[PDB]
């Protein structure tokens, strides 16, 4: 399936994942399309925030769906 | 204050969730 990733620029940046590919490989993917490390990155969806060990599917994100994309400076 | 590096604009920005833009703008701030 895809996914629709806004970053916060005002950019969005499709994706091709798996309900149950978890947020940790999606950032990965975003660092394959924009060059920001996942540690680095932080995603929401929908006005919330998910984390790296959960998934699409735990969000209840389905295919041609949208999500955001900041910048969150650091975190180990 | 509404973005930091380029990656950042106050539209995108505003559709955000308010906890998650307090992050940013303290953080994007304070290494700033």
């Amino acid at each position: 399936m895809q996914i629709f990733v806004k970053t916060l620029t005002g950019k969005t940046i499709t994706l091709e994942v798996e309900p149950s590919d978890t947020i940790e490989n999606v950032k990965a993917k975003i660092q394959d399309k924009e060059g920001i490390p996942p540690d680095q990155q932080r995603l929401i969806f929908a006005g919330k925030q998910l984390e790296d060990g959960r998934t699409l599917s735990d969000y209840n994100i389905q295919k041609e769906s949208t999500l955001h994309l900041v910048l969150r400076l650091r975190g180990g | 204050g509404h973005m930091f590096p380029s990656d950042i604009d106050p539209q995108v920005f505003y559709e955000l969730p308010e906890a998650v833009q307090k992050e940013l703008l303290a953080e994007w701030k304070r290494t700033g």
